[PDB]
């Protein structure tokens, strides 16, 4: 299909891949419990 | 009331109100050397004229979305709203398309607009929409209607982006109004007759000479000088002239007697200017005054009619031919006429 | 999905200002600043 490819291209142009990899790589802490109202 | 047919030369202008000042900026394309387009100042044409030669596009085909997608998955028509058009640059011959790379860092999601050779894909097509509620889809487009051009591939608007020095039109999601000023209606252009915006030259009846400037062997200040010359210069690049009219619409119509137009040298890019302390020379665009660089063609030597013709909004009438049309140059300020001199003294008559 | 993407791109203000616009860069700096705001109680309800 063509319109599906166009929508995928629009999403790719809107959201960069490196930004997504960086957001995935944050390595949140693993905690006496803590509060889960954060990341 | 005039409809927009196919195979006609049009101009894409827009209005920008920046720094509490309005301006009319056009879409232009260099074509050779670079791909992306840029903007031209149609307004402020009093001291700096716009290069209308590269701001002219032609509509090739007008298909609907269904016909376009069918042709991609595989005549003098009338432009209708909602259709898809193909804008071929008149000068370069390429086609206007939406590029994929980015140049303006201010728009991290917009695309550039430029030219491409092939017509394949959805990049080179642009769908047309109205900019008012009074005209709906399927209606016939007329002159002066405010239109919106949307990319078929990226589904982005042809937006007028603002920048300090990156005054570049891009493909953004914010729409922008565009006016379509016709130049040549694609109708019966009279063969052998003078048409506006043409590149031509002048000859004599029994002299076989043409109006030209010195060649590149001399400096630019010497090339600024103007003269007549014969021989191999009859077929030369430095012997051609362009009739750049003052109007922005229908400038490629039948040129009639008496109307003003600048004489541009295609090789130097300058105009035939005149300051009274000297004779006529060549001067650049950045100081080209309308009154200083405006000339006209008379059919006689008298001064019977000067301010007779004001404005004709149409193709005009086939009046001036190429072969059997004896014109006479006449300045809009001084009203003088061409004279050939004998600047070469008898000591060097048999030379140049 | 198609009409939703079309509406979202027609109205770009729906996206976060840190991600979309001529200001903020994108999701990395947005998320880092959000983590800093969560850690710093000076930007919440006292």
């Amino acid at each position: 299909k063509g319109e599906a490819i166009r929508i995928r291209s629009i999403l790719r142009s809107l959201i960069p891949l490196g930004d997504l990899v960086g957001v995935i790589s944050i390595a949140f802490q693993m905690p006496e419990p803590d509060m889960s109202a954060g990341f | 009331i005039q409809f927009l047919r196919t195979d006609d030369e049009v101009v894409l202008q827009c209005t920008a109100t920046i720094h509490k000042e309005q301006q009319k900026l056009c879409l232009a394309a260099e074509g050779f050397g670079n791909r992306l387009c840029f903007l031209e100042s149609t307004s402020n044409s009093k001291n700096v004229p716009p290069d209308l030669s590269i701001c002219t596009f032609v509509l090739e085909q007008s298909l609907s979305v269904r016909a376009l997608q069918e042709m991609l998955a595989n005549g003098h028509r009338t432009l209708l709203y909602g259709h898809a058009i193909l804008l071929r640059h008149s000068y370069s011959g390429m086609y206007l398309c939406c590029l994929s790379t980015s140049r303006s860092s201010t728009d991290k999601l917009a695309f550039d607009v430029g030219l491409q050779e092939d017509t394949t894909g959805e990049a080179c097509w642009w769908t047309i929409h109205p900019a008012s509620k009074q005209r709906s889809e399927g209606e016939k487009v007329r002159v002066g209607d405010d239109l919106i051009l949307v990319s078929v591939s990226s589904e982005r608007y042809l937006h007028l982006s603002y920048g300090n020095s990156s005054w570049h039109v891009d493909a953004a999601f914010q729409q922008t109004l565009w006016s379509v000023a016709p130049i040549s209606s694609g109708s019966e252009a009279a063969q052998g007759y003078l048409i506006g915006g043409d590149v031509l030259r002048l000859l004599h009846g029994h002299m076989d000479e043409c109006l030209t400037v010195p060649s590149g062997e001399h400096g630019e200040e010497q090339r600024r000088t103007v003269h007549y010359e014969g021989g191999a210069v009859s077929v030369h690049a430095r012997s051609l002239w362009r009739l750049e009219t003052l109007r922005v619409a229908w400038s490629g119509s039948h040129i009639r007697w008496g109307q003003p137009f600048r004489l541009r040298h295609v090789t130097t890019g300058k105009y035939l200017s005149l300051m009274e302390d000297k004779n006529l020379l060549l001067m650049d665009k950045e100081k080209a005054d309308v009154k200083s660089t405006a000339f006209a063609f008379r059919s006689s030597k008298e001064k019977l009619d000067v301010g007779v013709r004001k404005e004709v909004d149409g193709m005009g009438t086939s009046e001036i031919k190429y072969g059997d049309s004896i014109c006479y140059i006449q300045h809009v300020d001084t009203g003088l006429w061409l004279t050939y001199q004998a600047v070469d003294v008898k000591s060097a008559r048999m030379g140049s | 999905a198609n009409v939703v993407v079309r509406l979202l791109i027609r109205r770009p203000e729906c996206f976060g200002p840190a991600l979309r616009g001529e200001g903020g860069n994108g999701l990395l700096a947005a998320m880092e600043e959000a983590i800093k705001i969560a850690e710093d109680p000076s930007r919440d309800g006292p």
